[PDB]
RNA sequence: UACAAACCAUGAAAGUGUGGCCUAUCGAUCCUUUAGUCCCUCGGAAUUUGAGGCUAGAGGUGCCAGAAAAGUUACCACAGGG
RNA sequence: AAGACCCUGUUGAGCUUGACUCUAGUUUGACAUUGUGAAAAGACAUGGAGGGUGUAGAAUAAGUGGGAGCUUCGGCGCCGGUGAAAUACCACUACCUCUAUAGUUUUUUUACUUAUUCAAUGAAGCGGAGCUGGAGGUCAAACUCCACGUUCUAGCAUUAAGCCCUCUGGGCGAUCCGGGUUGAAGACAUUGUCAGGUGGGGAGUUUGGCUGGGGCGGCACAUCUGUUAAACGAUAACGCAGGUGU
RNA sequence: UGAUGGUCAGAAAGUGAUGUUGACACAAUGUGAUUUCUGCCCAGUGCUCUGAAUGUCAAAGUGAAGAAAUUCAACCAAGCGC
RNA sequence: CCAUCGACCGAUCCUGAUGUGUUCGGAUGGAUUUGAGUAAGAGCAUAGCUGUUGGGACCCGAAAGAUGGUGAACUAUGCCUG
RNA sequence: UGACCUCAAAUCAGGUAGGACUACCCGCUGAACUUAAGCAUAUCAAUAAGCGGAGGAAAAGAAACCAACAGGGAUUGCCUCA
């Protein structure tokens, strides 16, 4: 049965805002990190699974980003909008290793506008892209500052080749409630990605960058 | 198809002190395992050495002891 | 056996062909199995398995309108039969 | 004297047997009765801690989500250069391993006794230890072993004599301790329930028809050709010459 | 057939016969005083004996697939076979 | 009321409109098929004779089977005492 | 030297059970004749015979019920369902 347990939670978070408000920390807020334990499944023998819904509140508070390009983009991206960028080495490099794995290194995310479909699988491809980039859907006439602040809310959840992917996002401004069932608004695509789908759990902690582990599922 | 000569131990014969040269030889038995022992197994063991053996002299060449 | 409605073969065609030139050459209920319709039901409501239905074959009864079946009695019994 | 021989009856019985269908018993397996240890081959689980590449980073990754001297210090230092992935990292997770805690766990062996099972006695002397001798040869200091009242005789042996303390009574005689009556057997037998085998010892039933009696034979029992068949059609016999299950 | 036994009894039993018994005994058969002898055959049917490897092999148990019912497979006692 | 050809309802097969939870719906027109039907109700109830089936079944009749009891005053065999 | 627990004895003090009847009643156990034109599952039949136990009735009885409705509402019996 569904190891759903949202006032467990609710006293967890809050153990969560002990060592983030209360006990002992640097002042403030910070990376929300609960884990899980995953068994039941196998890294290899079977398949992939991905999912990506935009989560309900912010996560990433300090989203970094690295806007690609100059034709449509930027243009979009000014004023009110920072980043952006100045081509420059997209007609150089396409021969350094670095720049482009500095680009990756440093940023977390970069767009796709309607001109980088040639650059992600062409200027890059087996030099980066495939390395684990995801490019962001973004374009004129579109949502603009709604859909890329969605996007320090647009979390992933792909398999690789390890049972672990306990991942979380999040900060610990939120409410006493806002999280809780938040992160549960995020366990649905953990729950239909495995082959068992609610079966294949070992283990659930909740914890961050300041916590252990509050006797969890 | 298994060459059962490897997996045994070689053991040396002491003789008492009586006769003079006291190295009689050496034996072997099934190596020593969790199940059988190889020391109980072994003892119980009759070994057939002439007396001018264990003596040097061929006086005793047609004297031979059981050990 | 002769047609009706199909779908075909053959032949230039008319035609012929619905097994063997004709008169023999074979098989119910219950059960099982296969094919068909992919249709109805499982009765508080559904999904998927499973089961049950409807139509046509097969598995067989030769004692062939179709029980599941070894002897002995000089130890013998009964109902009868000219 | 409602033939006892013969035949018929979809009537029996006694008896037999690898006829059909069963069955008491017995045998074999599984589960329960069923508990306590040790060891082997081993698997696990839990507590620890610790471990790692082929290059490049001189620096041993084995994983994936992040900032900043925290531990006095500042040994090494915290994204910027070298890698596919980064040198205090940390917050914890996840793997995996090859070391240890004495955790539960299959197959084989042998130890236990309290379940269970066998036997005896008027539940009489059990187990261990200790007194005494006989020995080992003593080489420290008495460790080990044995014995610890009866054997020429067809008699007798019963209800303590004796000693110690004084307490018409207590102790020794008659060594102390454990209240397990004493052996065998033992978680195997036995017993309960299913499962396979065996089971005329026993039970129940059956064991065609036609037919110049019945039986044996044959099939005239489902059938086909010609004739008998007497010029439509029909027509019998264990009539004639023949055929079919392909 | 040496007692944890053979043969037999009972629906069962902390139940019975042999048994106040122990191979010079009990139980089961065949032949049938004495004399002289009892030949060949173990292929059949029985009875009996070993099981080191081994065809068949129930329930339980094991492994796998499935969501499950279930299915498949390996192992597999005695017996049979050898 | 008789013979015959039709019509309607149900089952079976064929065709398949506007439409639509796009797989449902089934208009319309047909078919050597089929029903114990419609086609201006005829039934229900009581009684009687005759006929049927189950029952003792027109009356009397087995050899058998089962259940529960009574006998070793005869006789068979063992024991005990004469 | 006194409690407690368990187990005993008394012609202790006082009580209670047994046995009977058969028509009906509550259980256990349990056939076969017969029918199937034979016969084994079936049937007779969850009956006869056997055993235990009550009463004026016994038993059952106030839902771990029936339903699938617009819902009924302990048990029992009759008519019906059939
Ligand atoms: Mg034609
Ligand atoms: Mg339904
Ligand atoms: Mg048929
Ligand atoms: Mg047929
Ligand atoms: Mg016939
Ligand atoms: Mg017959
Ligand atoms: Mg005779
Ligand atoms: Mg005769
Ligand atoms: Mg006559
Ligand atoms: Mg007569
Ligand atoms: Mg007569
Ligand atoms: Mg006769
Ligand atoms: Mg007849
Ligand atoms: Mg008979
Ligand atoms: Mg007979
Ligand atoms: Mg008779
Ligand atoms: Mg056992
Ligand atoms: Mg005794
Ligand atoms: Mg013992
Ligand atoms: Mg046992
Ligand atoms: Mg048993
Ligand atoms: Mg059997
Ligand atoms: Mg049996
Ligand atoms: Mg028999
Ligand atoms: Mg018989
Ligand atoms: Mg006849
Ligand atoms: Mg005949
Ligand atoms: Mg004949
Ligand atoms: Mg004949
Ligand atoms: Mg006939
Ligand atoms: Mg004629
Ligand atoms: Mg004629
Ligand atoms: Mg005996
Ligand atoms: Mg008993
Ligand atoms: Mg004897
Ligand atoms: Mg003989
Ligand atoms: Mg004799
Ligand atoms: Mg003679
Ligand atoms: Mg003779
Ligand atoms: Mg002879
Ligand atoms: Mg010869
Ligand atoms: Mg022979
Ligand atoms: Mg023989
Ligand atoms: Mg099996
Ligand atoms: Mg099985
Ligand atoms: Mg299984
Ligand atoms: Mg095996
Ligand atoms: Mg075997
Ligand atoms: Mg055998
Ligand atoms: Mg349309
Ligand atoms: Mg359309
Ligand atoms: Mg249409
Ligand atoms: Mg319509
Ligand atoms: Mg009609
Ligand atoms: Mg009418
Ligand atoms: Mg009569
Ligand atoms: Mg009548
Ligand atoms: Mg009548
Ligand atoms: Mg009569
Ligand atoms: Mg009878
Ligand atoms: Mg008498
Ligand atoms: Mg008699
Ligand atoms: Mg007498
Ligand atoms: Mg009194
Ligand atoms: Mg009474
Ligand atoms: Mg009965
Ligand atoms: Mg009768
Ligand atoms: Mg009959
Ligand atoms: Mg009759
Ligand atoms: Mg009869
Ligand atoms: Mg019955
Ligand atoms: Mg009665
Ligand atoms: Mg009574
Ligand atoms: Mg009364
Ligand atoms: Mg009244
Ligand atoms: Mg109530
Ligand atoms: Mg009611
Ligand atoms: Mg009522
Ligand atoms: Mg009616």
């Amino acid at each position: 049965m569904s190891k759903i347990t949202s006032s467990g939670v609710r006293e967890n978070v809050h153990k969560l805002l002990e060592y983030s408000t209360e006990t002992k920390k640097r002042n403030f807020l910070e990376t929300v990190e609960l884990q899980v334990g995953l068994k039941n499944y196998d890294p290899q023998r079977d398949k992939r699974f991905s999912g990506t819904l935009k989560l309900p509140q912010v996560p990433r508070p300090n989203m970094t980003i690295c806007i690609f390009g100059d034709a449509f983009d930027v243009d979009r991206a000014k004023s009110l909008g920072v980043d952006a960028m100045s081509v420059d080495d997209l007609k150089k490099l396409n021969k350094n290793k670095k720049l482009i794995k500095k680009l990756a290194k440093k940023y977390n995310a970069f767009i796709a506008s309607e001109v980088l479909i040639k650059q992600i699988p062409r200027l890059l491809g087996p030099t980066l892209s495939k390395a684990g980039k995801f490019p962001t859907p973004v374009s004129h006439n579109d949502d603009l500052y709604s859909k890329v602040t969605d996007v320090k809310s647009t979390i992933k959840f792909q398999l690789k080749k390890v049972l672990c992917l306990a991942v979380a996002v999040g900060n610990v401004d939120m409410e006493e409630d806002v999280l809780v069932n938040q992160i549960m608004m995020a366990a649905n695509f953990l729950v239909s990605l495995l082959k068992k789908n609610w079966q294949n759990v070992g283990s659930l902690v909740i914890k961050s960058t300041m916590g252990p582990s509050f006797r969890i599922y | 198809v298994v060459d059962p000569f490897t997996r045994k131990d070689w053991f040396d014969i002491k003789a008492p002190t009586t006769f003079e040269n006291r190295n009689v030889g050496k034996t072997l038995i099934n190596r020593s395992t969790g199940l059988k022992n190889a020391a109980d197994g072994l003892k119980g063991r009759v070994f057939e050495v002439c007396l001018a053996d264990l003596q040097g002299s061929e006086d005793h060449s047609y004297r031979k002891i059981k050990l």
